[PDB]
């Protein structure tokens, strides 16, 4: 994907 | 790490299965794989924060969910027996690496009735060998077995060993000739000839065995073939 | 020029009224070229400006799927905070992420862009050598912390030096005839007479792009900066921008101010005055 | 559109030789490479992780060097032991993806066969009818030069050597299984379709 | 934190009556985010208006563009109403051709 794949929460 | 459920599965053709993965604490992604000898591992998808973000090829009829807490299910629906595979879940958080269960050992059978447990045998080392090598080799067989859902063991005096044993990889089919047909594995211990004449030492081979669960169903006259242990013995003779 | 892609997302709770909405937007310098929506009727990922429609279905496919992700972890990542600033749950919060890649000249990688607010304030930022980052207050070290043992720098740094920037080049290609050809201001002065001897000179810039740009009245060839009423500049609502400087004058004086007009649009800097 | 491929797909090495695993991939855009191994009735045993090209990932006798440019990678196994057998997959991630998301190449079946230093081939007879109404044949301590072949004949039954090692004793040996019902069943013809030693004993 | 929204009333092109134009009501500097825009004709809440999707600058403030199509004449008054958390009561910001 052009966006990113988040790979973690806060 | 990564725990699946269950660790082997046994359906029937037209029914629906449903797989979990438990990720290993705080990790947040979960893909899954199917392993098939004939088309290796196959990406089915990848769940992140309950959302299918990545899918793969198959149909439909292979779905999946993950929860709040990261936990993973899939699910076939309409089995065929080109479903029988091992399903596989990969867990990862951040920038890490793949960390993967143990799978899920899924068998689509035509019928219950093709459930078989094994029979298994010890046989004792031949007098010859002993005299001849010094050295003494039981063997092992476990036979009749249906689907290939053995682990097999040996104990000397209570506890497991792996030196000087060995077992067949694959198991032979019984008659290759079949798709349902039923199978046999062979496994070896070889001891000092001095360890096998000394009858305080005591030898068992053990194949856990998984079938049927508690929900399945049984119209047959012989025994229900549920999980359980088969084995045998033997000791040490002066 | 130099370029950058930006995508920029609010995540905003609303206690007692629904799941909280998640707006994404991407930009490629000052053009906004897509837009998620987590409270459409079917919430996808939409073109925004001519040179990405033509895009595949793989394309909207990828990024509506991750943008539906990114939506319930800022969701999570609303209810994380709460517990990190010891907040109760009636009250509404935002949290907000700005991150993209900058490119040369040559379309290599100048700086790499990962930043996040919560509450309309920096929470935690990834650092130029994206290996590190700056937590702005106490909840964010805790973020810090998970972040740097899960590894998260080493994953934005990837995604930041390859495909962020790979996307941001292949726009910069596609939409070359309006991203890359900047439109120079069309620009004029206006009078208006506010009393018996004094006049407002209004230096106006219309339909340029990029934003960027700098109006500077002189009396004189002096530079006047505490008597200019500058403006922000303001989109027209057809992807140029606008923006006027205007200056007080004695009523006679006015041709002795002159409008220094800078944008990259124009070869060399213009020098506008009133034309009766 | 990411494609691994490792060829050969089964290398059978005498133990001692030092050997190489190869990996290839079309997309060099990767943020990790995975080297794992997979027993029989097992699922996969993380081996080694590899992430840059300029560094090189050792683990014992396991060492892997990658190089995202020509899209190869390497594992090598110094002082193979017959333990390395299983089947080596390498696996590739794509850079903005989850570390879990991996094309996996199709694997490479290696098979590190002993060094049988004193050989003393030989087919023995073990225990009658008393619980089973099989008897076993064992071929045992022949050299891994030695195929074994199946039985042509439909009542009985061969599998495939096997590798037993007695790490007391620094011994290891080769053995088959030959088993059926039939009352015409001999140790000296069980394995026909076998070439054996010539040598072979048979008590 | 809160921050009022700054509020621009202008037409997109240069005004001259019985030409067809845009009418724009730029709102940015605010926090949080939650506004309520409206474009006026003669006092009269203008039906056929679209907003940009919310964005932000670098210093987290939000910015939004409601604009509609409109054809200017000498006798209509136009103007822009702001509602937000840091106002008291809605703010009438009213379209001056020159500004
Ligand atoms: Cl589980
Ligand atoms: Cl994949
Ligand atoms: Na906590």
């Amino acid at each position: 994907t052009s966006t990113l794949q988040e790979q973690i929460g806060w | 790490g990564v725990t699946q459920t269950p660790r082997y599965l046994i359906k029937t053709r037209g029914q629906q299965v449903t797989l979990s993965c438990s990720p290993i604490s705080g990790h947040r992604s979960v893909s899954w794989y199917q392993q098939t000898p004939g088309q290796g591992l196959q990406f089915l998808f990848e769940y992140f924060s309950e959302t299918q973000r990545n899918k793969g090829n198959f149909p439909g009829r292979f779905s999946g969910r993950q929860f709040s807490n990261s936990r993973s299910e899939m699910n076939v629906s309409t089995l065929e027996l080109g479903d029988s595979a091992l399903y596989l879940c990969a867990s990862s958080v951040g920038g890490t690496e793949a960390f993967f269960g143990q799978g899920t050992r899924l068998t689509v059978v035509e019928d219950l009735k093709n459930v078989f447990p094994p029979e298994v045998a010890v046989f004792e080392p031949s007098e010859a060998e002993i005299s001849h090598t010094q050295k003494a080799t039981l063997v092992c067989l476990a036979t009749g077995f249906y689907p290939d859902h053995v682990e097999l063991s040996w104990w000397v005096n209570g506890k497991e060993v792996h030196s000087g044993v060995c077992t067949d990889p694959q198991p032979l089919k019984e008659q290759p000739a079949l798709n349902d047909s039923r199978y046999a594995l062979s496994s070896r211990l070889r001891v000092s000839a001095t360890f096998w004449q000394n009858p305080r030492n005591h030898f068992r081979c053990q194949v856990q065995f998984y079938g049927l669960s508690e929900n399945d169903e049984w119209t047959q006259d012989r025994a229900k073939p549920v999980t359980q242990i088969v084995s045998a013995e033997a000791w040490g003779r002066a | 020029g130099s370029h950058s892609m930006r995508y920029f997302y609010t995540a905003m709770s609303r206690p007692g009224r629904g799941e909280p909405r998640f707006i994404a937007v991407g930009y490629v310098d000052d053009t906004q070229f897509v837009r998620f929506d987590s409270d459409a009727a079917s919430p996808r990922m939409a073109p925004r400006a001519p040179w990405i429609e033509q895009e595949g279905p793989e394309y909207w496919d990828g990024e509506t799927r991750n943008m539906k992700a990114s939506a319930q972890t800022y969701r999570e990542n609303l209810r994380i905070a709460l517990r990190y600033y010891n907040q109760s749950e009636a009250g509404s919060h935002i949290i907000q992420v700005m991150y993209g890649c900058d490119v040369g000249p040559d379309g290599r990688l100048l700086r790499g862009h990962d930043q996040s607010a919560y509450d309309g304030k920096d929470y935690i930022a990834l650092n130029e050598d994206l290996s590190s980052w700056t937590a702005a207050d106490t909840a964010a070290q805790i973020t810090q912390r998970k972040w740097e043992a899960a590894r998260v720098a080493e994953q934005l740094r990837a995604y930041l030096e390859g495909l962020c920037v790979e996307w941001l080049r292949r726009y910069l290609e596609n939409g070359k005839e309006t991203l890359q050809r900047a439109d120079p201001p069309k620009t004029h002065v206006t009078h208006h007479p506010i009393s018996d001897h004094e006049a407002t000179l209004r230096c106006w810039a219309l339909g340029f792009y990029p934003a960027e740009i700098t109006l500077t009245w002189q009396r004189d060839g002096e530079d006047q900066t505490q008597d200019t009423e500058l403006v922000e500049t303001r989109p027209a609502g057809d992807r140029t921008f606008q923006k006027w400087a205007a200056v007080v004058v004695p009523s006679g004086e006015e041709q002795r101010y002159t409008c220094h007009v800078q944008h990259e649009g124009l070869p060399k800097p213009l020098t506008l005055r009133w034309e009766p | 559109k990411q494609e691994v491929t490792q060829i050969p797909a089964a290398l059978s090495v005498p133990e001692g030789e030092n050997l190489v695993l190869n990996c290839s991939f079309t997309d060099s855009a990767i943020y990790n490479l995975q080297w794992f191994r997979q027993d029989p009735g097992k699922g996969l045993t993380s081996l080694l992780l590899i992430q840059s090209s300029q560094r090189e990932q050792t683990s014992g006798r396991l060492n892997a060097s990658l190089d995202k440019s020509s899209g190869r990678s390497t594992l090598y196994i110094a002082a193979s032991q017959p333990g390395d057998s299983a089947t080596y997959l390498c696996a590739v991630t794509l850079n903005n993806n989850a570390g879990n998301m991996l094309t996996f190449g199709g694997g490479t079946r290696l098979m590190v066969k002993p060094n049988i230093q004193n050989p003393d081939p030989a087919v023995y007879q073990l225990r009658d009818s008393k619980s089973s109404d099989k008897s076993v044949c064992l071929f045992t301590d022949f050299d891994s030069q030695t195929n074994v072949s199946q039985s042509k004949d439909s009542d009985v039954y061969i599998t495939d050597k096997c590798v037993l090692d007695m790490r007391s004793m620094d011994f290891k040996s080769n053995s088959a299984v030959a088993w059926s019902n039939k009352s015409d069943f001999a140790c000296a013809n069980a394995f026909n379709n076998s070439i054996i030693p010539e040598d072979t004993f048979f008590p | 934190i809160q921050r009022t929204p700054k509020i621009q009333v202008y037409s997109r092109h240069p005004a001259e009556n019985g030409k067809s134009n845009f009418l724009n009501c730029y709102v940015s500097g605010f926090h949080p985010s939650d506004i309520e825009v409206d474009l006026l004709k003669n006092g009269e809440r203008i039906e056929k208006v679209e907003h940009s999707d919310l964005s932000f600058s670098k210093d987290w403030s939000f910015y939004l563009l409601y604009y509609t199509e409109f054809t200017p004449t000498e006798k209509d008054e136009y103007a822009c109403r702001v509602n937000h958390v840091t106002l008291s009561q809605p703010k009438i910001v009213k379209w001056d051709r020159d500004m």
